[PDB]
């Protein structure tokens, strides 16, 4: 069977610039009774199927905006994708059908870049239906921020958390290249009732230094 | 062209699924090739098979063959996949895909070629555990989620099994500001996952804000009213 690798897995780039990615095939995907390659491209973005942008290799499939371009012949292709827009964060595939099975490469992710943003950091106190149950969970909110990368750190009583909390990040929003993070700290009824002081401290290129949001348990 | 598939299932180990793939504008069935091809979760695709319709003759990639049915119902214009003894590793979503065909002058025959349009996806959990529906609580918006003009507020949406869920506010009519945060699985079995939208603080005395959550695979619907935090 072919084996389709792409390169990179992931890469970022600069609005209104030019993204590269590329796809090689373990054996040649040359049709010779036409002569043109069976391979083609796909979009896929979070939630939704996969989009057909390219095949033959090289040609675009009709709605396709003509910033989107494949090249390559044999084992050796890439997509590019000139004056990159917003609308293009995705993760983007290749695939042959010269042989049967029918194969896919692994994906590229392409993110874009953007200017520093910082968070805005919300926090919510378990509701006390949650907590009738026997469990509170208390949800801190990064929104809309870039870079990903962020230092996220519970205090309940002032005491550093460990082990007891989830964070979760969006994939990277199409609308402002941002990114947005929950933080949900998990603990006993029990427990949640023997502190007072919630805190959740964010760290991030954007803030000029680290925010606190915090609450007091039982107060307005 | 409009593929729609059937929904979301848990199904234990060694049982089988039938998963459908019905076409409306036939074109499709008359002229064109049905493919079925599946995602693992955080994963890449492997095509499990494909059909033309008019001809009734099916290829399935040899991992599949013996286990994997492919069908096409012209007078319904529905095509089907039948994976049968299903083990752990046939969790994914499964799509169904239509492409054009093209003539093997050397085979003599049509054969498969380029997908151009997919289906929406069926995500197939093979688990021993039941499904559960998820338990919606409020994240009120407060003092503590409001910045300026604007205020947060959201759903936790926990302890469900297995994914997915559908998560919409309003019934759709909200969606500016709305992140639905992925799914995590917690050490218990079951997933959760918070929703939250940013909305005008303006807005919280007078809008109602309702969470929508369908999860297909414990045939539950649930709404939550998410009200402002009052002292």
């Amino acid at each position: 069977d072919i084996v389709m690798t792409q390169s990179p897995d992931s890469l970022a780039v600069s609005l209104g610039e030019r993204a590269t990615i590329n796809c090689k095939s373990s054996q040649s995907v040359l049709y010779s009774s036409n002569n043109k390659n069976y391979l083609t491209w796909y979009q896929q973005k979070p939630g939704q199927p996969p989009k057909l942008l390219i095949y033959w290799a090289s040609t675009r499939e009709s709605g396709v905006p003509d910033r989107f371009s494949g090249s390559g012949s044999g084992t050796d292709f890439t997509l590019t994708i000139s004056s990159l827009q917003a609308e293009d964060v995705a993760v983007y595939y290749c695939q042959q059908y010269d042989n049967y099975p029918i194969t896919f490469g692994q994906g590229t992710r392409l993110e874009i870049k953007r200017t520093v943003a910082a968070p805005s950091v919300f926090i919510f106190p378990p509701s006390d239906e949650q907590l009738k149950s026997g469990t509170a969970s208390v949800v801190c909110l990064l929104n809309n921020f870039y870079p990903r990368e962020a230092k996220v750190q519970w205090k309940v009583d002032n005491a550093l958390q460990s082990g007891n909390s989830q964070e979760s990040v969006t994939e990277q929003d199409s609308k402002d290249s941002t990114y947005s993070l929950s933080s949900t700290l998990t603990l006993s009824k029990a427990d949640y009732e023997k502190h007072k002081v919630y805190a959740c401290e964010v760290t991030h290129q954007g803030l000029s230094s680290p925010v606190t949001k915090s609450f007091n348990r039982g107060e307005c | 062209v409009q593929l729609v598939q059937s929904g979301a299932e848990v199904k234990k180990p060694g049982s089988s699924v039938k998963v459908s793939c019905k076409a409306s504008g036939g074109d499709t069935f008359s002229n064109y090739a049905i493919s079925w091809v599946r995602q693992a979760p955080g994963q890449g695709f492997e095509w499990m098979g494909g059909i033309i319709p008019i001809f009734g003759t099916a290829n399935y990639a040899q991992k599949f063959q013996g286990r994997v049915t492919i069908t096409a119902d012209e007078s319904t214009s529905t095509a089907y996949m039948e994976l049968s003894s299903l083990r752990s590793e046939d969790t994914a979503v499964y799509y169904c895909a239509r492409g054009p065909e093209y003539y093997d002058y050397v085979w003599g025959s049509y054969r498969y070629n380029y997908f151009d349009y997919w289906g929406q996806g069926t995500l197939v959990t093979v688990s021993s555990g039941s499904a559960s529906a998820p338990t919606l609580f409020p994240l009120a918006p407060s003092s503590k989620s409001t910045s300026g003009g604007t205020a947060a507020l959201g759903c936790l949406v926990k302890d469900y099994f297995p994914e997915p869920v559908t998560v919409s506010w309003n019934s759709g009519a909200l969606t500016s500001g709305v992140h639905t945060f992925p799914a995590v699985l917690q050490s218990s079995g079951l997933y959760s996952l918070s929703s939250v939208v940013t909305v005008p603080s303006s807005s919280l005395g007078t809008q109602t804000y309702i969470c929508n959550v369908n999860h297909k695979p414990s045939n539950t619907k649930v709404d939550k009213k998410v009200e402002p935090k009052s002292c």
